[PDB]
């Protein structure tokens, strides 16, 4: 089915890559650090006018 | 300027001729390419990689 035939002659053929191989995926980042002051913010004890 | 070569003239007559009376055995040599190298491709490899 590489040479699109179904008959071969003598010889050496160079076919191709058929077989289909499963894969996953993967992705990595920093470390989180840095975090924002977001409680002062929305946790303080009082809110101006 | 390039210079072709070092300048002669025979001095060629009528009713005159030269023969050797010695020889001299040479062995040179001669190189001549037959082969190169052989190689084939991958077409879906090499144009999209994995
Ligand atoms: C403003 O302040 C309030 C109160 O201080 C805050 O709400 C609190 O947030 C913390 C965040 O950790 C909550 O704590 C959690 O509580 C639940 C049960 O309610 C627990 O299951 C959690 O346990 C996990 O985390 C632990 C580490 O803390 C682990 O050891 C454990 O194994 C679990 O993984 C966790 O303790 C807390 O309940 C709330 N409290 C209230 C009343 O909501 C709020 O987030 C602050 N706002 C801002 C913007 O910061
Ligand atoms: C032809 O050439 C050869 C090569 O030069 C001559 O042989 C030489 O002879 C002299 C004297 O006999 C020697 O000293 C050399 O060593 C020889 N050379 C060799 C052997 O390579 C030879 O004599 C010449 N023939 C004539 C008739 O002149
Ligand atoms: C030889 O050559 C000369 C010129 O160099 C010429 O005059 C003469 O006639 C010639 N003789 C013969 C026999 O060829």
């Amino acid at each position: 089915c590489t040479l699109k035939s179904f008959t071969v002659e003598k010889g050496i053929y160079q076919t191709s890559n058929f077989r289909v191989q499963p894969t996953e995926s993967i992705v990595r980042f920093p470390n989180i650090t840095n975090l924002c002051p977001f409680d002062e913010v929305f946790n303080a004890t009082r809110f101006a006018s | 300027t390039m210079s072709l070569g070092a300048e002669n003239s025979v001095a060629y007559s009528n009713n005159s001729i030269a023969i050797p009376t010695n020889f001299t055995i040479s062995v040179t040599t001669e190189i001549l390419p037959v082969s190169m190298t052989k190689t084939s491709v991958d077409c879906t490899m090499y144009i999209c990689g994995d």
